[PDB]
């Protein structure tokens, strides 16, 4: 129990994020790359429009 | 069976060297931590003067 | 269908005649200590390595 | 067209993927086994006996390190993904469309032919012989097939045809009566007229797709002659078969052991492609194997016996893919050029006239 | 642990390996001085080490062959290495066999039926021998029933597995190390 | 032993160049939140002299 | 946040292909000031040169994919794209151009995979700097027709194929035994009673 | 002559977006400016047609 | 087990130890005079030296060849340990490859769902072939579902997997002593 605790807090294992959970930080990264993207194509769309 | 004196018994310097390193990196965090002690110290009078 | 293996004959091998045929009892007791914990030296800087 | 093609099963949606997806890596000590390769050809220089360095030079230089499958990925996608996926590229580069693989049976040709078509958005028409047995029995089915592929890519850009098992319709001719099907091999005449005609636009994003699984079967100078270049995949080396080793089971989502020696798996299972290992993955660990994984640990054993199952690669059939790379590569042919000397002279050549 | 069927240098190495096993348990459970530690934790740092003494042979031939002739509150360094030093080197503590602890649960087992009741097993623990505080018993019955609440009986068989098991990855885990040290120029 | 020994060691001085790089790309992203602090109070006070 | 973090990453992106440029003009001003004598550099120090260069420009091949995959400026978009698009033709340009200086050991390889560790190593970066993954706008970018061709295809495979599913690579196994119901049936009853036997007499 | 287009480019986009201010343009959308000057070409070939 | 390609002083380490074995097979089968056992555990002791003799085999060409020149309801240690060395030297009656009982139980398994009705595996084992008594159905059955009650399917790679290893670890047990053993001048 004490060589996991140096293993996770001095850093023998990593600590593996499981994307299926809610609030894994790729999930916070693909969403806000989905926003981000859409924003392109909506600039894209009203830029056209404006021109 | 060549088992204690130039084959398979220099485990001892495994784990009194991964010691050594823990020793050595032990007193390097610490001042370390001294060093965010003492970073934490001067951002908490900045921030606290600034209240 | 099953291509059975050839029940080829068995290795029997030949020793080959390398520096493994040298010297008696007293000198391999002496090599004995010459390979006996060291190769551990190597073993054990991989696992050092690995914990690193 | 395209109909009829949908209903001969010519073309097919292959599965998307990404080139990311080939797990390689960096030619680290490529370099290093360069360098070694070479010191070893000049201490075979140095050498007295003529029969010996006849045998030495008559099997293939092993001391080149084959090309890194970091390598592999890099040329690739420079090549496919840029003039495919992008016609400026297209323009501003060389004007290629003809691609040529060897490589063992699921070493990964179409893990890259999945990442290409899912990346670049493309359709790929497979008229290889064992994708389209049991189909064509005449040379006008064969003809008409090729040229409809043929306008389907031109007219449907981006398109991208891959075959395999090109050894039947270009192998070796004097070779004994292979049991494939003779109306493959006449595939060559009209591919033949079709690269001499310079068919696809060089700056039509079209590409044709050559990947066999035996190189030697093949005529070298068609295929040196035919194709804008090739690409030779090696087997695995110990880093890069291991770190594949750990992804796969990392896939079947099984648990890491701290004390496992991975090299040592990588050792036993040298000489195997990328496909038996796949296969040998997939074989190991079963439904009710996946969720005992956790009350029993991974065992070296278990892959003992799998490794055996799957197809075997002998030395003799890596030694032959590297000759085979570096002959049509012509690498051979820088070899014999930095050799000969320049002192031989071009005197007497008329008085044997009778 | 210690091998006395060795050269004289393997002797010197494997004493020397006992003091710096023995050095490295100290320190890391010295909580505030460094080279002082609770005697409490003793027989804990021994089991981190391998050695199996009983409480009784603790108290009676452990702390008094270490502490000091003036009580101390707590052990250092200098009687600590010396004494398991010693104690490996002669075995003195060794646990038995794992065939004793299947013949001791065979014994509480007076019919054979392969498991015992919980309640027997903690009628043992803490009415003889050595009897258990109540917060060890449910931890036994914890991992015996392997964190069964509900559970009544334990297989007796299935946890000496275990138990053996595990202690051979812990004397694994302590032995590595037991090797090198060399003297010093 | 040796061949894992050599990989080990690759490996892991891999892994150190990646977290040297790591450290440096958290160093100037913290930098950066300070700056992102810092205009934030600065919109504050600009917020209440325009207020004012 | 993406906004600003993306400027920096084209500010950056940009600093390494001007370096870039004054780097490689570099030697044509030097040439010029120098252009009376012959050259005498080895392939080794070109080599080093375009590998170096291959490796900026492909570090500036990651930012700026990265940026137009995330860069909401349709104005912007435009430049990112076709300066990336340019990026990437000299970067082929500059393998190729490695490619035939790989005249390394006193030879003429004129292979398609120089080997660039040794400088990897001594510019202090992984192997993985290397990478180029495809870009994935080719399919955005005049994603109508493409659309509409898988759409077609999709509706003809329905036509015929009656299945939608991308097919994945049937191996077929060799581990089939030609072998009718009763000789596994036999096998398996061998095997039962052989083990049955075996825990009677082992009672 | 690539190597001229990607130089130019960068020198044109220094000019022209590095020198623009999005502070009052927050959101990074086109710029009324840019759509007029790139949108000249358009109007002034369909009077020269139709002219 | 035996290895037929051995050095001919390693051929007859083999036999003898395959000799003793056999023996102390039959001193296990020996119920009222040694050198004499019931013929109906002919096939049972070929288990134990490797063999998985089929009934039908056994009954057609294991029986008549034990057998004397009359027939005899026991069978003599003269005339089994001969046979019984031949035999395993031979591996005539050898378990098959356990690929070819994957093989087998994926045939059963038509839909290749990776199980097997208990009612199928029954009428199968009961209708085809060799038919087997309720007692060895219900022994399969049992030891297939690992003693479970509540099964309702077997699969058959998990079974085989285990019954491969019981088989191993039964032979591996039945051979120990075989590196001790010394032949008998």
């Amino acid at each position: 129990d004490i060589r996991e605790e140096e293993l996770l807090f001095l850093g023998m294992k990593k600590v593996v994020e499981d994307p299926t959970l809610p609030e894994s930080q790729y999930k916070q990264a693909q969403n806000k790359r989905q926003k981000m993207k859409y924003i392109q194509e909506e600039h894209e769309q009203e830029f056209n429009d404006e021109i | 069976a060549r088992i204690k004196d130039e084959q398979k018994v220099v485990t001892f310097n495994k784990k009194k060297l991964i010691t050594y390193w823990r020793k050595i990196m032990r007193i390097a965090k610490t001042e370390q931590l001294k060093n965010e002690i003492d970073i934490y110290s001067q951002n908490n009078q900045r921030e606290l003067d600034s209240k | 269908m099953p291509p059975k293996k050839a029940k080829g004959k068995k290795k029997k091998e030949e020793e080959p005649d390398d520096e493994y045929k040298s010297m008696t009892g007293a000198d391999l007791t002496q090599t004995l200590e010459k390979l006996k914990e060291r190769v551990n030296e190597m073993r054990t800087n991989r696992n050092y390595i690995q914990m690193d | 067209i395209l109909a009829g093609l949908v209903e001969k099963r010519v073309a097919k949606k292959l599965i998307p993927a990404s080139l990311m997806d080939l797990k390689g890596e960096q030619n680290v000590l490529g370099k290093i086994q360069e360098i070694q390769a070479d010191e070893n050809l000049k201490k075979t220089e140095a050498l007295t006996d003529a029969k010996l360095k006849k045998a030495q030079l008559e099997e293939p230089s092993t001391k080149m390190p084959d090309p890194s499958i970091a390598q592999i990925r890099q040329i690739i996608a420079e090549y496919i993904a840029f003039p495919l996926g992008s016609k400026y590229a297209k323009e501003k580069l060389d004007k290629m469309n003809y691609f040529f693989f060897m490589g063992p049976r699921g070493s990964g040709k179409t893990l890259a032919v999945r990442a290409l078509a899912h990346e670049c958005n493309a359709i790929v028409l497979d008229i290889s012989p064992s994708n389209i047995d049991g189909q064509y029995t005449d040379k006008k089915q064969i003809d008409g097939m090729i040229n409809s592929a043929f306008k389907v890519a031109k007219e449907f850009q981006p398109a991208i045809i891959y075959c395999e098992d090109f050894e039947y319709i270009f192998g070796q001719a004097k070779k004994k009566k292979s049991q494939v099907n003779p109306l493959f091999a006449k595939m060559k005449k009209p591919l033949m007229d079709f690269k001499k005609g310079k068919f696809f636009e060089p700056e039509d994003r079209v590409v044709f797709i050559g990947s066999t699984n035996r190189p030697w079967d093949c005529s070298q100078k068609e295929i040196k002659s035919f194709f804008d270049k090739k690409i030779y995949f090696p087997f695995p080396n110990y880093g890069t078969r291991m770190l594949l080793f750990k992804t796969f089971l990392e896939q079947k989502k099984v648990p890491l052991p701290d004390n496992f020696p991975i090299n040592t798996i990588a050792h036993i299972t040298e000489g195997w492609s990328a496909g038996s290992f796949k296969m040998a993955i997939d074989r190991v660990f079963t439904e009710r194997r996946l969720q005992k994984i956790n009350e029993e640990q991974i065992k070296l054993s278990e892959f003992i016996g799998p490794l055996s199952n799957v197809p075997f690669t002998s030395k003799e059939e890596f030694k032959e893919f590297k000759k085979f790379n570096q002959v049509v590569t012509g690498l051979q042919a820088n070899y014999e050029a930095k050799k000969a000397p320049a002192d031989d002279q071009k005197g007497d050549k008329n008085k044997k006239k009778k | 642990m210690y091998d006395p069927n060795t050269s004289q240098t393997e002797k010197q190495k494997q004493e020397e390996f006992l003091k710096l096993k023995i050095q490295e348990a100290f320190n890391l459970f010295v909580k505030d001085k460094k080279g002082i530690v609770d005697k409490r934790e003793i027989p804990y740092i021994m089991r981190y080490l391998g050695q199996f003494p009983s409480e009784a042979q603790v108290r009676d031939a452990i702390l008094p062959e270490i502490e000091e002739d003036e009580p101390s509150e707590f052990i250092k360094y200098s009687k600590f290495e010396p004494y398991m030093l010693k104690v490996l080197k002669e075995r003195e503590y060794e646990p038995d066999d794992p065939e004793a602890l299947l013949a001791a649960f065979k014994l509480l087992d007076q019919e054979g039926k392969g498991y015992i009741e919980i309640d027997m097993m903690k009628t043992f623990l803490e009415k003889q021998g050595i009897e258990f505080r109540e917060q060890e018993t449910k931890s036994f019955i914890e991992f015996a029933t392997n964190k069964d609440p509900n559970a009544t009986v334990i297989y007796y068989e299935d946890y000496i597995s275990r138990l053996q098991a595990f202690t051979d990855k812990h004397i694994e885990s302590v032995m590595k190390g037991y090797n090198n040290f060399q003297v010093k120029k | 032993e040796k061949k894992l020994l050599a990989f080990y060691q690759q490996e892991r001085q891999k892994i150190n160049y990646n977290w040297i790089i790591a450290k440096k790309e958290l160093e100037d992203k913290k930098s950066e939140l300070i700056n992102k602090e810092r205009e934030i109070q600065d919109l504050q006070e600009n917020h209440f002299m325009t207020l004012n | 946040m993406s906004n600003m973090m993306y400027n920096m990453k084209w500010q950056e992106a940009i600093n390494d292909l001007m370096e870039q440029v004054t780097l490689e003009y570099l030697p044509l001003e030097q040439n010029e000031q120098q252009l009376g004598m012959k050259y005498k550099r080895d392939s080794s120090e070109w080599f080093h040169f375009w590998a170096t260069l291959y490796i900026k420009y492909i570090d500036i091949y990651k930012k700026l994919e990265d940026c137009y995959d995330q860069l909401v400026h349709p104005q912007k978009r435009v430049l990112l794209k076709e300066m990336l698009e340019n990026v990437i033709v000299r970067l082929c340009e500059t393998k190729s151009q490695v490619v035939k200086y790989n005249t390394q050991y006193d030879a003429t390889y004129k292979s398609d995979y120089p080997n660039l560790d040794e400088l990897v190593m001594d510019l202090k970066l992984t192997p993985d700097c290397l990478d180029i993954p495809i870009p994935r706008y080719f399919r955005e970018e005049d994603k109508k027709r493409l659309d509409e061709r898988n759409q077609i295809l999709d509706a003809l495979l329905l036509e015929y194929t009656d299945t939608k599913e991308p097919q994945e690579e049937q191996y077929e196994d060799q581990n089939t035994l030609q072998a009718d119901m009763d000789t596994a049936i036999r096998i398996i009853q061998r095997y039962e009673r052989g083990r049955q036997g075996i825990e009677r007499a082992n009672l | 002559p690539i190597v001229l287009k990607l130089q130019e480019q960068i020198e044109k986009h220094s000019g022209e977006w590095s020198k623009r201010d999005e502070t009052n343009n927050f959101e990074q959308k086109h710029e009324t400016e840019l759509a007029k000057m790139l949108i000249k070409p358009v109007v002034e070939e369909q009077i020269k047609q139709q002219v």
